């Protein structure tokens, strides 16, 4: 059971811009890509998630490096891959997606029937790492009724050392057992088979590095262009994974649970009779 | 004498019979151009259907002109509804039709080009035309969202506001194209002019006359205004056909005040740019010349657009279930004409179509007489012929 | 390899499409040899001369090696009919072009009425008389789609090309698709990859879910080909 | 006979429209056995006592002879998933009940995110899990409908059966049917009954043929059902 | 190969009510049948065609006489069905329709998914004999086209003696070869394979008896006693067929022809696999 | 003490469980009754569907009380976007509401007949309730066009005019549903007062008490002046019940000034008909005088009725996309309400639906406490619970 899909190189990094590290608990890496390509004219549009107060997500297609500053549950990422080309001219475009995403999108590249003039437009692919997602209701059940803190309370959420975390913008920080969220997670990510974003340019996630940073796989030769210039401009640091702790070690562990699980799910299906991906 | 018919004719779109009577000679005594294509019977199947539908399903009665069909039918339910699409939508689908009609005459240059361009200069023929087809797509993909049918194009304007950076990139486009048609235009005149085919075949100097009048309501857009379309009357094939060819025939017979009428870009040349030369070829040179007017308009269009406008009305989808809307085009083969019924919910009452090909072609029939029959299907070319648009 | 473009109850626009390659279409042409497309050549011409007549046609030539047959067929008009079939035997490979060809598209709604033929009522995709080896949806399939299932053709890529000989079996295509094989089935993540390859935008995402405007739904079946949840076949996994 | 009505994510319309057999209601449970209707009757009652626990719970008997399934099934709830499996386990004959059960009908449109349970977002008809015998479309079918199934069921009248054997092997209906089966293939003569038969009154007849309001239809079966170009078997001949 | 269905009787007969007789060309069965259910509450509604100045027909629920007298190409008298016994409050219907038209209501009546408390409402189901049937469009080009009279000055259209005939408002009569009008029948009517509507509970056409009289077929008891209460009430003038001419020979002439004509094309159609019922 | 688990309770709609805690006794000390229905979702799916899909997905929340959810969800949209039903228009709408409850609440008496009727009655009994629901379903048939799910419930008002006929054959059978229902009561009423089920078991006194208000807005048909609808805030389960229990549960919870209401008959018969009697008894008495009350407004309805009063208005569904439109109608089991944001094409923004069942769930938790366990299945039926209702 492969872990984590084909790679060329993994590292640990974080944006060097230390505004950028403000505004994202981890490394930062998606918005320091973003950024530096913006201004530099590698990417003439970026896919960000534009949220309201309400934690409800919205994609949105970012040209300017104070819109993504602003960008720092589901969000329809590839809906707007088209509106992207078309009336936005866009023709070094930046994606990011979970795995599911870059899936799809890999997909409308290979076999593009309704993607006139979009593939080759498409500059840097960014994968984010991805456990499970949960309809916004359920996530609400989550935060709201198992946690005790309003939503519109929260200024950051994660998951990690087995938790769910949501700190409050007035300070506090609150976690529970990870088991008591698995009845709210969308049923249709027990089919994904796809923990670190394989088939992205790029992937990046916090697992694996230490607090501020990112575990970061570089994949493909436009990944590896992308992530070169960066790191030759200053705008990333970066760190062997095998020096940082946890390492690497942990990246495998959690990507090959997940693989494990949903395989039974997806054989599951089959002797029942459901459809699953083929 | 002989009948000669040719069946299906080649290098335009769609499917058409020539069935023409020559005498000893050759020369064409009687003509007859006719659709054989079948009905896939739009303007029937809209009936009970949302208004919202007819330029989505109108754009698909051709794949070379579908910004002119969407472009009247929403400006026929507009015209049913008493909508006023605001002055930045309607910049933006003006500019929509113009980049449609920017890849439609090149490519019409590359079916004819077998004919007038010599084999040595094919390849660099094709690529100018390609070059220039890329740029007039890319304006209709960006504003209209797709470039073979449309699904910005809708009642009320159009859909998206484009950016300020695409709107620099399509004048940058559009400098580019103007440069390539000063090029097709000085190599391509010439030819026309020569009255020679590339094999070296001398064309008569009455090729393909005809003594029709025009109908052309706008140089680049289009103006319900300009048109009485209480005198267009659609009559049948029995009228203009011999009674075993009018059974043939797919289409209606256009006409205004009783007579037929020739639309198209010599047509708007000579209403617009005082053009009147007659004949066959003389079609070919006013579509070669209009590249240029189209060009120029389109970035007449950049330079006023404002891409913070408004594009769409607030306007509702009412009618009354009584007003006959028309919605008029220029097409890149000719005037375009749909006519809607709207009602009170938005919904589809009554549809009409009357295409820039219908109207051309009981005037193609009669153009052909008078020549060998071996220029007739040149003479249909010069018409740039729709047969899908002409059928609907 | 000689290719041939079969115009039935199309608009063109699939033909128009594959001109969207541009400069590269003159590659692609000198790839294969085109030996018939009433839009484009003067192919095949017979010449019938008796004392009264003269019968000038253009007939499909036999030996065809790939047909791309864009169009549905009407049932009420002989022509339609003959060609359809004629296509068919003259042709190794059959390739349903577009919507109208492989799942009739647009002319699913055409009932009939209109002058001067109004007997022309009944189109169905060529599947539903002929033998299709393989079916491109969209309306119409983007010149990138075609230009990838022509290379393929040509380099015997059987398995990049399974996924329209699949669809090839299907000769219905709807936006409720999406609904009753993916969403309805807890296969839906919500990525938007339909919503962005609709034609008609058609497809609006809410909350994380498809919504399809049914009577914006053209019947093109560009995005239950799009949905990954539906068919993702290994070779994507291969980038670069 | 022994018959049950098993409820799914139904509305209980299929049952009412059972109940409104108005005074023959009490004739047809006279001629077979009702084992088991949660509506209807305290079965099949279990009671398990332990010291901190009572349990009371109403089982599906075993040996039912027809069971009446009606709605969908939410395949993200385990109550709902065990008993579409336990209803096919105990009984002979599975009748999918209305549109819900046979094909889906106004579930197809669910898509999750509700309270109190935002995670059932995906319903499917009955036979996408079990085998079905028979399939009764509409929303709800007629009480005449279900007088003449059960009627047959009790005779053996197998022949008149057959349609509704048949229709259990499909579980997608739609308005689109007439179009795709019918008007198409030069079929549809334009009596009408499909416009009649609608329950949403989604079909209008235009100029002797059917025209769909798709965002009307809510995917129940029963035009295509009635439509007599699709099925008229031959006992269909046999007047008084 | 039947020519006739089933049936008890078969008949000429005409309306007794001269005035009847003048708005119908036929022996006007439909119309008496009608306004005699209508005036004796055997029929407390009845479909009829409502058309316009333009020949183009409605289905409408009549419940008075006057507007049968009124209403003496496809018109699709089924889908008002439901209307009736709803909206209307019909119990005692009466129906009338063309082979394929009882088709459907026989089918409706025996699966009556759709049809919640329609069919004990249907107290009389009249079916006219049909050969083929037009597109409105089509019937316009064989009227004024091939026949070259305006369809607003039509007062009356017929079929017979191998022709269709046009009866001008202004005394004209004009009329054609039947083998000009084929191109332009509805195609779906070349499946057909019922001439005399079979199915019905009493059939009726011109074929078979002489000018102002009706070829009418009695089949089911509803049919029996309903025509039965009309003779002895004095509602309708009845001759045995045998005693009229052309006589039943020519109906089973015409309704055979059909049925061989037509099982053609049904063998045809599935040949190259189009669908047929069954 | 000791946990009693009743699952699935009986002969109501839906799927529901009881949970109870009570002491050696058997006395309930702690209840909770809660639907476990799978969740359908129609407020989310409706989001994104044009306005007159509403009626027809709602109706199928379901198929008891169908006109019940078509009447709230068309009263909110046409608040929505200001239009006004024509009068005869909501003297149809409101007749058909009645209808449903003719046939509702005999449905009921049927559903309770094995606890109430002696064994040798059934039959009889049965035949009644069955006459009477013919003539309810067939007053929703006439004007709604389906008895089961009504496609005549239309944004604007009702899509059909019933002609003059059909008022009377409705009057006539109103008139013979009076005489049952008269039967109906006086034989019923004596049942109900006795506190005695048909087997004997004596009915605590205190049967089904409870400390809660009433919500009730109108005796037949409803109005929206006479809730303060920013007063009422849905909770979750986890306000009104332990968490092993809360997230078994599929409803939400609702609360009128914080505070769980019960809506119903005897909700209108306390606010109307000057009946203040507590308890569950009291709910089938308030039912089965209601069963009149519903018939004499039917006739009344009739006798105003103009058959050919106009039935929808023509006003357009155009909405601003901002105001929360509000829609209650007294559903057989109580006020319902349905609330929906409409933008300017006539699409829903937003869709909210609480239903009466869902108002009386957490109503009958704390009902069945202070009894014996084995009468909360009687209390739970006296509120006649629709659990599809409750959960949608
Ligand atoms: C549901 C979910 C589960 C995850 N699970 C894990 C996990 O188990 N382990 C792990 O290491 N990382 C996980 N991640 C990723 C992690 O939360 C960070 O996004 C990741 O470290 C990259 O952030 P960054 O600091 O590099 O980028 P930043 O500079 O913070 O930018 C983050 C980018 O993510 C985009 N984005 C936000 N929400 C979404 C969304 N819903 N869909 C698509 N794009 C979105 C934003 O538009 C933004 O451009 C998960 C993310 C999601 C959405
Ligand atoms: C297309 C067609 C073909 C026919 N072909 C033949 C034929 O080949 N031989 C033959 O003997 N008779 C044929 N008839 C029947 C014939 O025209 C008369 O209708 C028949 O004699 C009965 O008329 P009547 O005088 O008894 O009734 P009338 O008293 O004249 O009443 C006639 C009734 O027919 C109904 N009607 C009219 N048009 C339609 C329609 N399109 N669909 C359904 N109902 C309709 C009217 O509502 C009216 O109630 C055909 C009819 C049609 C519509
Ligand atoms: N130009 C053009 Fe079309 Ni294909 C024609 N003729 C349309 O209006
Ligand atoms: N009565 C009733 Fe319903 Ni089936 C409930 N509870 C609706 O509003
Ligand atoms: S677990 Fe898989 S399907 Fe679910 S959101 Fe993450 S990447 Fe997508
Ligand atoms: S699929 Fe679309 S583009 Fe292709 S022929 Fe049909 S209508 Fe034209
Ligand atoms: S492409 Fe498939 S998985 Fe992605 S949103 Fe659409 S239906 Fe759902
Ligand atoms: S929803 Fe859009 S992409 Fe899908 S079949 Fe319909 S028109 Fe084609
Ligand atoms: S088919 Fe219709 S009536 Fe029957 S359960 Fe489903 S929604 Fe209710
Ligand atoms: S029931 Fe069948 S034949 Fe009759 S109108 Fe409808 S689709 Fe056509
Ligand atoms: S059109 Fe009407 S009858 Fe046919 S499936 Fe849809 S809702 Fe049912
Ligand atoms: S020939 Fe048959 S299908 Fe055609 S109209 Fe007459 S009865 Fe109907
Ligand atoms: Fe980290
Ligand atoms: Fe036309
Ligand atoms: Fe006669
Ligand atoms: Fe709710």
């Amino acid at each position: 059971m492969d872990p984590f899909g084909k790679y060329k190189t993994v590292v640990s990094a974080r944006a060097a811009d230390k505004t950028i590290l403000k505004k994202c608990q981890d490394g930062g890496i998606v918005s320091a890509a973003y950024i530096y390509g913006l201004e530099n004219g590698l990417l003439d549009g970026v896919i960000v998630a534009d949220k309201d107060d309400k934690l409800q997500t919205t994609p949105k297609v970012a040209t300017t490096v104070d819109e993504v500053l602003e960008a720092a549950t589901v969000c329809p990422t590839i809906s707007v891959i088209k509106s992207a080309v078309r009336e936005y001219g866009c023709e070094k475009l930046g994606v990011v997606g979970t795995p599911c995403q870059i899936i799809a999108t890999r997909k409308l590249m290979k076999y593009p029937i309704g993607f006139r003039h979009v593939p080759d437009k498409l500059a840097l692919i960014v994968g984010i790492f991805c456990m499970e997602n949960f309809p916004y209701n359920g996530m609400k059940t989550i935060i709201e009724e198992h946690c005790g803190i309003k939503m519109e309370d929260v200024a950051k959420t994660d998951i990690g050392k087995g938790k769910f975390w949501v700190y409050s913008k007035w300070g506090d920080v609150k976690s529970i057992k990870l088991k008591e969220t698995h009845p709210y997670e969308q049923q249709s990510c027990h089919v994904c088979m796809d923990y670190t974003a394989e088939l992205a340019d790029i992937s990046t996630g916090s697992v694996g590095s230490p607090d501020g940073w990112s575990t970061v796989f570089i994949r493909t030769a436009q990944g590896e262009e992308f992530f070169n210039k960066m790191v030759e401009a200053g705008a990333l640091e970066v760190k062997p994974i095998e020096e940082v702790k946890p390492g690497l070690g942990l990246v495998e562990k959690l990507s090959l649970t997940k693989k494990e699980k949903n395989a039974k799910e997806i054989e599951h299906r089959k002797e029942i009779g459901l459809p699953v991906p083929y | 004498g002989k009948i000669v018919e040719i069946h299906p004719t080649t290098r335009h779109e769609g499917h058409t019979k020539l069935v023409l009577k020559v005498d000893d000679e050759g020369i064409v005594e009687k003509g007859a151009y006719l659709s054989v294509t079948p009905v896939r019977g739009f303007e029937k199947f809209l009936v009970g259907k949302p208004a919202e539908f007819a330029p989505i399903a109108v754009s698909r009665f051709c794949g070379i002109c579908p910004v002119a069909h969407a472009t009247s039918a929403v400006e026929a339910i507009e015209d049913a509804c008493d909508i006023t699409p605001p002055k930045d939508g309607l910049l933006l689908r003006e500019l929509c039709g113009i980049g449609n009609k920017m890849h439609s005459h090149p490519l019409h240059q590359f079916l004819i080009s077998p004919d007038y361009v010599p084999k040595d200069d094919s390849n660099e023929f094709i690529k100018r035309v390609q070059a220039m087809r890329r740029i007039g797509q890319y304006i209709v993909d960006a504003v209209g969202g797709e470039a073979i049918h449309s699904p910005n194009i809708k009642v009320g304007g159009m859909a998206k506001q484009i950016t300020e950076s695409t709107k620099a990139k399509m004048y940058y486009k559009c400098k580019e194209y103007e440069k390539l048609a000063k090029e097709q235009l000085e190599y391509l005149i010439p030819i026309f002019e020569s009255r020679t085919l590339n094999d070296g075949t001398e064309l008569p100097e009455k090729l393909g006359y005809h003594d029709f009048g025009y109908i052309a309501t706008h140089p680049t857009y289009g103006d319900r205004t300009k048109i009485d379309q209480d005198k267009v009357v659609e009559y049948t094939p029995f009228d203009v056909y011999d009674k075993d060819v009018a059974i043939q025939s797919s289409t209606t017979v256009p006409t205004y005040n009783g007579r037929l009428m020739e639309v198209g870009p010599r047509a708007r040349f000579s209403k617009f740019f005082d053009f009147k030369e007659k004949g066959a070829m003389a079609l070919h040179i006013a579509r070669a010349y209009e590249i240029s007017v189209l060009v120029k308009r389109a970035m007449e269009i950049l330079d006023e657009l404002n891409v913070n406008g408004k594009t769409m009305s607030d306007e509702p989808i009412v009618g009354d279930g009584e007003k006959l809307g028309l919605g008029v085009h220029e097409a890149a083969r000719g005037h375009n004409t749909h006519q809607a019924v709207i009602d009170k919910d938005g919904n589809i009452v009554y549809y009409n179509a009357i295409v820039a090909t219908t109207w051309n072609i009981p005037v193609i029939s009669k153009a052909v007489e008078g020549t060998h029959y071996k220029f007739a299907e040149h003479i249909v070319r010069a018409y740039d012929p729709c047969i899908s648009c002409a059928t609907h | 390899v000689k290719i041939a473009h079969i115009h039935l109850c199309g608009c063109t626009g699939c033909l128009i499409s594959l001109a969207d390659t541009y400069e590269q279409l003159l590659d692609i042409l000198n790839s294969v040899e085109l030996v018939y497309a009433l839009t484009l050549v003067d192919e095949k011409t017979e010449i019938r001369e008796t004392d009264d007549k003269i019968l000038i046609e253009r007939e499909i030539p036999d030996d065809i090696d790939i047909a791309l047959v864009e169009g549905s067929v009407c049932l009420e008009d002989e022509h339609s009919m003959k060609d359809v079939f004629d296509a068919r035997r003259k042709s190794k490979i059959v390739v349903a072009l577009g919507a109208c060809a492989a799942t009739g598209g647009i002319t699913r709604f055409c009932r009939g009425g209109q002058m001067s033929k109004p007997v022309h009522s009944s189109f169905v995709p060529i599947g539903d008389l002929i033998k299709v080896d393989l079916a491109l949806p969209g309306c119409p399939p983007s010149p990138e789609a075609l230009v990838n299932l022509i290379t393929a053709a040509l380099n015997g890529d059987t398995e990049y090309l399974e996924i329209y000989a699949e669809l090839a079996k299907k000769t219905e295509a709807c936006g409720c698709d999406l609904l009753v094989n993916v969403i309805n089935k807890s296969l839906c993540m919500g990525c938007g990859s339909c919503a962005a390859s609709c034609p008609t935008r058609a497809i609006e995402m809410i909350d994380g879910k498809p919504n399809v405007l049914k009577e914006l739904c053209i019947k093109c079946g560009a995005c239950s080909l799009q949905c990954p949840r539906i068919r993702f076949p290994k070779l994507i996994e291969e980038i670069e």
